[PDB]
């Protein structure tokens, strides 16, 4: 005496189902990354130049200590 | 409604990877005429440009 009951889609329909590709760009420009790399290299070069000059001075100092002790 | 994002993740892993393209591009190339004569069907046809779907 009841209505016919069956597995049916809801009245109206279903919400949209996405199927198309989604691969967003999400990236910097090439110039930006190249510039960051070059700037990092230059900063490292300057730091290493200072440190190596100081190291050469220290080496000279301890070499002179050896020279003083040699006789 | 959620399977598309899984496809997107798989495609992020494989499609643009240069190792994947180096392993798959120009490997096992078959011509349309040879595919038709050798009895191929499905994607093995449609990969050669043959416009056929049952």
């Amino acid at each position: 005496a009841s209505k016919v009951k069956q597995d049916m889609p809801p009245p109206g329909g279903y919400g949209p189902i996405d199927y198309k590709r989604n691969l967003p760009r999400r990236g910097l420009s090439g110039y930006s990354m190249f510039a960051v790399g070059i700037g990092t290299l230059l900063f490292g070069y300057w730091s290493m130049m200072k440190w190596n000059r100081e190291r050469r001075r220290l080496q000279i100092e301890d070499f002179e200590a050896r020279i003083a002790l040699m006789p | 409604k959620n399977f598309s994002f899984r496809i997107d993740e798989l495609e992020e892993m494989l499609t643009n990877n240069r190792i994947w393209r180096n392993r798959t591009v120009d490997i096992g190339v078959v011509t349309a005429e040879d595919a038709l004569n050798y009895g191929f069907s499905g994607v093995m046809l449609r990969g050669s440009g043959i416009q056929w779907d049952l």
